[PDB]
């Protein structure tokens, strides 16, 4: 009696609890209720309400109205679209200490950039017709000055981080987008013509600017839901606070050397009408190590523990596309055999930095593979790798036999060998798991097409296969999920795995074989290759080789 | 107008709560109770809940602020429902008289090591009625 | 929304408007008159005879310009015109203007749109610049009039749809509860709409738009929402005459824009602001609705006297500092402080950003003068409080201040050395914005406790300019500046009872970078240690040259108390920010390293040293007035607290030989003056109150909680004895509250409890003769004898008894005996009290059961009993 | 062109003194067997007094992160500011430590550093830090530039 008054208690502590934890809408007042409602309201429909007029009202304004009807006796009038484009640039233009904050050209700027981009498999007329449309909409704006705009905006920033920073990228983007020559040209001659440092000196002051991953902030966001602390905001940008702004900023830079504008490659390592010089390429090499060292650090975080979290894995994916858009804009700096800014790479910190994420490849693949869960931050971490060797073949282009690139290069993978032993292996293993699965043994233990094999019947269809060895067999094991039956649907799993091995593993054998090519003589690029002979014996059937006569007056194998 | 054992079993719910026997239940007080019906809460949304049954605005609510918050809900046949819903589940047997044999069995829930054959002498006082079988008769008389 | 059937947008201005205006007072001009209240208000002018002046000339303007006459009126179209529609414009702001005046106004702006259902409006007249100006604002006002309409219009709607919505969630939770249990109800996914803040229930509650169609919301209600929402569209132009002011401003700018190459800047920036509110009208929704706020019709008054106080509290931003202004901005904030709704609605108050008007007014003070020491120290100190109060009335504004906190750390140093100025002064406004908030002691950064440390290194480092120039000894450091600072930590790294091991971490690590903060003492190089500063600080609080400056009372900083103060609050926060226990058990090694590094700097003698030391207790005089020691001038309760905390916090008691050593060195005294000075005239003091509210806040919990460790005490006898009496006289006393006398009765319930059966005794001899009067104090003696003899039973029952305790010495048991008799004597002739007999019968019945039934009592009976000695007469 | 101080390197660490206005060049000393408290031996009166660089010189066999020495705490290579470095006297085979034990030497927050034996705990590694403005974290330690290492187990200098 007292002891089951004592077990009903423990129950009875429930309805307290209950009752007390029990807020409902209702008895609020009105006045509070309608409160909450409107910005409910407002935040669920007004906000999320949205209509489409840019290119309507820049087709408007950019129409001059009614010259032959009214006669203004004077010079020819300026369009309203140019009106407030040389009004943003004459704000700018002004000498003041700071960017003040100014709402209209934060809105205009953006519907710019929105009238620019105007935005399965696409026909040749059509893309042609939105090449075409894109360059109309892209003259629109930098036949009136925009061009300039974008520049002096940037120039009178100072290298302050801002929204108004951030729209002017979004519009130098815009109009850039595609590589338009026209507007490369026309910012080129206006940065050499003026002279200007301010606009170097202020792209460098973003780029330190810029931000990293923390694991400061991501723990203690962590100690907050580990308490209980209800997400404020659901992005949490405390860790990595504008990866949009970021990713604009070094898209601005890709897009302004794209179309191996070779003056503007050379002008933006060496400005040499101004008095003073700032290195762009060897910033965006250091903000690469810095980004590197912040993803191996989350890495190394994350490595005693089995699962990754949805916040972690966010936050990889938000830093390997900052990642790979640094990747994408070094390459284009490096692209179209670009001597000088070979030489400044090759020079700089861009090999540990790759020998960084060399090991974060290796070892990330390693972890991700076996858990089901996650196959998409697997698939952009391999994309990030395969930009990254992207890099690299653009930094062996214009190689001669023996040559110093090439030979940094080697000495770069000999000190990265265990880990390029693992990717390695990594590739070979996934890419043989096609042959696996094509070998008529299995056929036999799954006659029917219905695809439905057993976990016993796949390992020994793997043990008549003999090619594998018992520890590629327990990994193969433990990277396939299986329902309860041991039912395993080996189809989808080749469709989940080769496939970005077989586009991903290609990279890494032209990478080793224009390497091995060029470096005839060299005794411990042998080893690598031995190791990689059946990857690069499975890609022989896909890897074109042939012989060309480059720029350089010399012969180059592509 | 609220019954007049109602508020004597509102006494002894209210103590079930204040551990520290002041009738004023703190945050921390009453968190404790929540850890140990497995819920985790955070500081701020203990102190914001408290607040709203709080009248007087002290922090505490003391047992005239707790009867309005009983007063509250609809606690009219919920008492005795439940009293009938644990007989219910307690009735593992089902054949409407609860053994003593899982008694020992529902009590080590909570950690409890009492002996086998001691409960059966508390089920015997529980049972004047002499059953030998515990059933919901009993358990008012128990309640 | 619509003002009928036909959705046609209604004149602009014309309507009913619901929204609190500022009211508009007048005062007559009259020099004859001796008053002053005439001087509050701006002169009185025929405010009607003046719109009907403006509407006539501004008709005879439009009428005679159309035909561009040689001669207008001033010599220019812009002398003729500017003037006049800027008094039009500035009527119009006003709100003079009323229905038809507003029609014919309209209908002199543009004919087309605004007919009722040839001559040109203002609009197409080929204007100057500044007229085209002055209309642009006039445009604009008249497109912020829609948008107030379209927000009344919106509130109106939430009236009724909040009802229905209200009703239907009671009818469904009633469904589910029901179905359900209360008891089983806080579990099951169906109750999670009832669980969830409002704010959440709001959002679920809002997801009729798209197909999702996961709210538990009927296709009825939904019908309403999904229809006014597409009128406001409409209204807002989301989906032959323009017929909409929309149109005809879009229209026109345009055509002004390609007719004329502007020149002014101020014209372009208007006329494409203009346009793109047009163009963008769900943006002033977006943008108005965050600062729209309802209130009840009770409130409406005192909303308006907010109103206008923060009206005129934001009109004086664009006057200079002064005496009058100041005397003005700090009525006006005390009188927000008294409004109610100040209170009631803080989110309002928030929507209203009077945070930010503080800000601004507190900067310019703070700017104003930074060399010639900050003027005006009474207008930061009520900004200061008022901003205080305002992170207490709610913790979003605690939020709202923490963004503001770079800046308040950066001025942290503009009234700290003052004294009085406490919770007035910037960093008072940090300590409250970042004051029992752990989210926001977790978004507090590393560098902004790095300037606090910079602060207090400087502060421990030099001397004070203003106490050395007022007078005071210039010791090598300061002290004041110290208490202040180390406050700051203190509140950033503790909070609700735990320790923010984050902020912990950094703010050790920075105090051991730079070691000078530890005060020239703990500096390590030559110091005293913490007992001899101590000791050093009462000596120069007993001697009253180096105490005050000798050359107000309050302004006196007395050196002593200030180093003591420094160093109570110096070892505070370092035992704040202590690892807790549960990580020492864990074993982490940041925490064990921290711990380590505590151990190092504070040595366990000097504690228990600083514990040892003795107050001062007060004294009765001869004419029979007791003499107050001053609390502002000397050893206080309050910093033994502290060390007690870094005691229980770094070096732990978990050795009874320890235990012991320090109840007889530092703890017991103690008791024993507060068992004294529980005198009837005594109590008063504030020597009492404040050892009361140390003792029973530091000392007696940690007696509790190391309870255990009393279990083998036999050797120390007389020690435990005197620890019982002196808790037993401090239980008996009577100025203490009631979570003192808690707290007390635990702590002798559990050491009792704990402690062996023969040591009682002379805690026995002393119960048996308060017990039987049975009075309210009387409460607590009753619980413990219950459960000393449910515990001990074995010993008085069995001849043998307990095997290691014994047996009674039988004066045990003729006592036992005695309390037996005297108690049930006194519950037969005491009336009822349902709870003083709920709590004697178990004790009853536990004496009748611990007594023998074979009871011999002997012809012994006890000599000269030394009842007196204890009588409550004279105490002894 | 410019050396790099890398793992399994034999170096010593020397510390400068302006003692009565002069720059006096010291050398960390210590020796196996008898006392293991290191001293300071002066290098700058080479020409005078003959140095004894047998017990000054160090081995630095590992440049571990400090995540590396939490696991490893848990359960060839070019040095890098910010990583824990494992310093050996080459003489005794005993590597440098933080003893924990300090002699009272006025200041009673530093303790002793001295030789022991064990390879195991907290208190033999000592993470390495830029004293230049110039260098940074992570960047790769030039073989001369200064060093301000920290205790791990006790968090304080080399003083
Ligand atoms: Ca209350
Ligand atoms: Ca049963
Ligand atoms: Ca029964």
């Amino acid at each position: 009696k007292a002891v089951w008054h004592k077990l009903l208690s423990k129950q009875r502590k429930r309805a307290v609890v209950a009752c007390f934890r029990m807020a409902p809408l209702y008895n609020l007042p009105r006045h509070r209720a309608v409160n909450l409602f409107l910005q409910g309201y407002e935040k669920s429909w007004i906000e999320t309400e949205e209509h489409y007029f840019e290119d309507k009202l820049i087709e408007d304004l950019a129409k001059p109205g009614a010259e032959p009807p009214e006669e203004d006796e004077g010079t020819k009038r300026v369009d309203p679209l140019h009106q407030l484009i040389l009004l943003f640039s004459r704000t700018a233009l002004t000498e003041k200490c700071k960017l003040e904050e100014d709402f209209l050209y934060m809105a205009y700027a953006d519907i710019m950039a929105k009238s620019c981009h105007d935005e399965e498999v696409k026909s040749f007329e059509e893309k042609e017709m939105e090449k075409q449309k894109l360059l109309y909409q892209q003259a629109r704006l930098h036949d009136r000055g925009a061009a300039e705009m974008v520049l002096q905006t940037i120039s009178a920033s100072k290298g302050e981080t801002g929204p108004m920073v951030a729209a002017t990228l979004k519009l130098g983007i815009a109009i850039l987008n595609g590589g338009n020559s026209t507007v490369q040209q026309k910012m080129l001659d206006y940065l050499k013509e003026k002279k200007d440092v301010g606009f170097f000196q202020s792209l460098a002051g973003l780029m330190q600017s810029c931000s990293v991953l923390d694991l400061n902030a991501f723990e203690r966001q962590n100690k907050a839901e580990g308490l209980g602390m209800v997400t404020e905001e659901g992005s949490g940008e405390k860790v990595l606070q504008d990866d949009e702004f970021t990713c604009d900023l070094f898209r601005f830079l890709q897009l302004l050397c794209e179309g191996h504008n070779s003056d503007f490659q050379n002008y933006l390592r060496t400005q040499t009408g101004n008095n003073t010089t700032v290195n762009i390429i060897i910033s965006t090499v250091d903000y690469l190590l810095r980004v590197q060292e912040s993803i191996s650090d989350f890495y190394w975080y994350y490595s005693g523990k089995d699962v990754i979290d949805e916040q972690g894995q966010r936050n990889f994916s938000k830093a390997i596309q900052v990642a790979k858009q640094v990747f994408n804009t070094l390459t284009e700096y490096i692209q179209g055999p670009c001597t000088g800014n070979q030489q400044s790479l090759a020079h700089s910190r861009l090999w540990d930095a790759v020998v960084g994420f060399l090991h974060v490849f290796a070892h990330m693949q390693m972890k991700l593979s076996q858990d089901s869960s996650q196959i998409e931050l697997l698939k952009e971490l391999m994309d990030l790798q395969k930009d990254m060797v992207v890099m690299l073949l653009s930094m062996l282009e214009g190689n001669v036999v023996n040559g110093t690139i090439g030979k940094q290069m080697v000495d770069m993978l000999v000190e990265s060998s265990n880990n390029v032993e693992m990717i390695l292996k990594f590739f070979d293993m996934f890419l043989k798991l096609k042959d696996l699965t094509s070998s008529d043994t299995f056929k036999e233990y799954d006659p029917d097409g219905k695809g439905v094999i057993s976990k016993r019947d796949f390992h020994k269809a793997m043990e008549s296969h003999k090619h594998y060895t018992q520890s590629e067999t327990e990994f193969l094991l433990s990277c396939a999920e299986t329902d309860e039956n041991e039912t395993l649907d080996y189809e989808e799993f080749v469709k989940r795995f080769h496939e970005p091995a077989k586009d991903i593993g290609f990279n890494v054998a032209v990478l080793l074989t224009n390497l091995s090519e060029h470096m005839p003589n060299d005794t411990r690029l042998q080893t690598f290759l031995e190791l990689a002979e059946s990857v690069l014996n499975y890609f022989q059937p896909f890897l074109g080789r042939i012989e060309i006569m480059g720029s350089a007056k010399r012969i180059e194998r592509v | 107008q609220l019954t007049e054992e109602q508020i004597a079993e509102f006494k002894e719910a209210f103590s079930l709560f204040d551990k520290d026997g002041d009738g004023t239940i703190t945050t921390k007080e009453l968190g404790t109770v929540m850890r140990s019906l497995g819920q985790n809460p955070t500081e701020a949304e203990l102190q914001d809940m408290i607040n709203e049954v709080d009248a007087d605005g002290n922090g505490t609510i003391d047992f005239p602020e707790f009867l309005t918050m009983m007063a509250r809900k609809m606690k009219d046949t919920d008492s005795e429902e439940e009293i009938r819903e644990a007989f219910r589940v307690f009735d593992k047997d089902g054949n409407g008289y609860i053994s003593a044999a899982e008694l020992r069995h529902v009590m080590t829930n909570l950690g409890e090591k009492l002996t086998d054959e001691e409960v059966d002498e508390m089920i015997r006082e529980a049972d004047i009625d002499g059953d030998g079988q515990v059933n919901y008769e009993e358990f008012v008389q128990m309640m | 929304l619509f003002p009928d059937e036909n959705k046609k947008h209604g004149l602009p201005g014309i309507g009913l408007s619901t929204s609190l205006r500022p009211r508009m007072q007048f005062s007559s001009p009259s020099f004859v008159s001796i008053s002053n209240e005439c001087y509050q208000y701006s002169p009185e002018f025929p405010l009607d005879i003046l719109k009907s002046k403006t509407i006539q000339m501004l008709t005879e303007a439009v009428k005679e310009g159309s035909l561009h006459a040689r001669d207008p009126v001033g010599g220019t179209t812009e002398f003729l015109f500017v003037p006049l529609i800027k008094l039009f414009y500035t009527l119009l702001i006003m709100g003079i203007f009323h229905n038809e005046d507003l029609k014919h106004i309209l209908q002199l702006i543009e004919p087309s749109v605004f007919k009722e259902a040839p001559k040109e409006g203002l609009l197409q007249m080929k204007l100057p610049e500044p007229v085209k100006l002055q209309m642009c604002l006039l445009l604009q006002y008249l497109c912020d009039c829609q948008v107030r309409h379209r927000i009344e219009a919106i509130v109106a709607f939430s009236d009724d749809f909040v009802a229905k919505l209200q009703d239907n969630q009671r009818f469904r939770y009633n469904e589910v509860m029901q179905a359900l249990n209360m008891s089983a109800a806080l579990t099951a996914r169906k109750t999670k709409e009832f669980r969830s803040p409002p704010q959440e229930q709001i959002n679920m509650l809002l997801n009729f738009k798209d197909d999702k169609s996961e709210c538990p919301c009927p296709e009825e209600i939904r019908d309403q929402l999904l229809d006014f929402h597409e009128d406001l569209m409409t209204h807002c132009g989301i989906e032959k005459k323009s017929s909409t002011l929309q149109q005809l401003i879009s229209e026109t700018m345009v055509r002004w824009a390609q007719e004329s190459v502007i020149e002014d800047p101020e014209l372009v920036r208007a006329m494409f602001v203009l346009l793109h509110r047009q163009y963008d009208g769900i943006g002033g929704l977006v943008r108005a609705l965050p600062k729209t706020y309802t209130i009840n019709g009770v409130s409406v008054e005192d909303t308006i006297n907010l109103l206008a106080s923060l009206g005129q509290i934001r009109s004086l931003l664009s006057v200079r500092m002064g005496k009058e202004e100041e005397k003005l901005m700090i009525r006006g904030l005390g009188d927000i402080m008294n409004n109610k709704v100040f209170y009631q609605h803080p989110n309002l108050m928030r929507a209203l950003g009077m945070h930010e008007t503080v800000m601004e007014v507190m900067v310019n003070v703070l700017g104003g003068g930074e060399s010639k020491e900050i003027t005006f120290p009474k207008m930061v100190a009520n900004c200061c409080r008022f901003l205080c109060y305002f992170c207490r009335i709610s913790r979003q504004n605690q939020k709202a201040m923490f963004d503001h906190l770079s800046y308040l750390l950066e001025n942290s140093s503009v009234g700290l050395a003052s004294p009085a100025m406490r919770g007035s002064t910037p960093l008072d406004v940090a300590a409250a914005s970042v004051m029992d908030n752990n989210e926001l002691a977790l978004a507090l950064r590393e560098p902004d406790l790095e300037k606090v440390v910079r602060y207090l290194a400087g502060c421990g480092l030099q001397s004070c300019q203003m106490l050395v120039s007022k007078g005071y000894p210039d010791i090598g450091w300061n002290p004041v500046e110290g208490e202040r600072y180390l406050d700051f930590l203190r509140f950033a790294v503790f909070c609700n009872g735990e320790s923010v091991e984050e902020n912990a971490n950094v703010v050790v690590r920075l105090l051991i970078r730079r070691p000078e903060c530890f005060g020239p003492a703990l500096r390590g190089e030559g110091g005293n240690g913490l007992l001899a500063a101590m000791e050093e600080a009462i000596k120069i609080a007993e001697d009253p040259s180096r105490d005050g400056p000798s050359p107000e009372e309050d302004d006196t900083i007395h050196m002593g108390n200030a180093i003591m103060t420094f160093y109570s609050a110096l070892i505070d926060l370092l035992g704040r920010c202590a690892p807790e226990m549960h990580l020492i058990h864990a074993g982490k090694g940041e925490a064990i390293r921290i711990r380590s590094i505590l151990r190092s700097l504070i040595p366990l003698g000097d504690l228990v040293g600083v514990i040892s030391i003795a107050f001062q207790m007060p004294t009765i005089a001869k004419d029979g007035n007791v003499v107050e020691p001053d609390m502002s001038a000397g050893f206080c309760p309050d910093h033994k607290a502290a060390m007690v905390l870094f005691l229980d916090r770094v070096y732990g008691i978990e050795v009874q030989d320890f235990l012991l050593h320090l109840l007889e060195v530092g703890f017991l005294p103690d008791l024993r003056a507060a068992a004294s000075l529980d005198t009837a005239a005594l109590s008063a003091t504030d020597m009492a109150l404040a050892l009361n509210r140390y003792l029973c806040t530091a000392v007696l919990p940690l007696l509790t909680r190391c309870a255990p460790l009393f279990a083998g005490t036999e050797h120390h006898a007389s020690l435990i004895d005197s620890l019982l009496h002196t808790v037993y006289r401090l239980s008996k006393g009577c100025s203490l509250t009631k979570a003192q006398r808690d707290s007390i009765e635990v702590c002798l319930l559990s050491i009792c409890g704990q402690l062996r059966p023969s040591m009682m005794q002379h805690l026995l001899r002393r119960l048996v003769f308060d017990v039987p009067l049975l009075n309210e104090h009387a409460k607590m003696p009753l619980k413990l004898l219950t459960n000393h003899y449910e515990r001990c039973w074995k010993y008085y029952c069995l001849p043998g008894g307990w095997g290691n305790f014994g047996a009674a010495s039988e004066e045990e048991l003729h006592l036992s005996r005695k309390l037996f008799w005297g108690i049930f004597d006194a519950l037969s002739q005491k009336k009822y009290e349902q709870e003083l007999f709920k709590l004697a019968l178990p004790c009853l019945s536990a004496v009748a059961g611990a007594l023998p039934p074979d009871y011999m009592e002997s012809n012994y009976v006890s000599m000269m009993e030394k009842q007196s000695s204890m009588d409550s007469e004279g105490n002894f | 062109e410019i050396q790099f101080l890398r793992t399994d390197d034999e170096v010593v660490l020397q510390c400068t003194a302006t003692i009565h206005k002069e720059q006096q060049k010291l050398c960390l000393a210590a020796e196996g067997f008898g006392n293991r408290l290191c001293f300071l031996e002066s290098t700058s009166n080479s020409k005078n007094v003959p140095p004894d660089l047998s017990i000054c010189t160090f081995v630095l066999e590992q440049s571990l992160s400090v995540r590396a020495l939490q696991e490893m705490l848990a359960n060839h290579r070019t040095l890098l500011y910010g990583h824990a470095i494992l310093l050996r006297h080459s003489y005794s085979g005993m590597y440098l430590c933080c003893l924990s034990t300090s002699r009272s030497s006025t200041d009673k927050l530093a303790f002793d550093v001295g030789l022991q034996e064990d390879t195991t705990g907290e208190a033999c590694w000592w993470t390495i830090h830029p004293a230049s403005k110039q260098r940074s974290e992570g960047e790769k330690v030039r073989v001369g530039d200064d060093l301000i290492l920290v205790s791990v187990s006790s968090e304080r200098y080399l003083h």
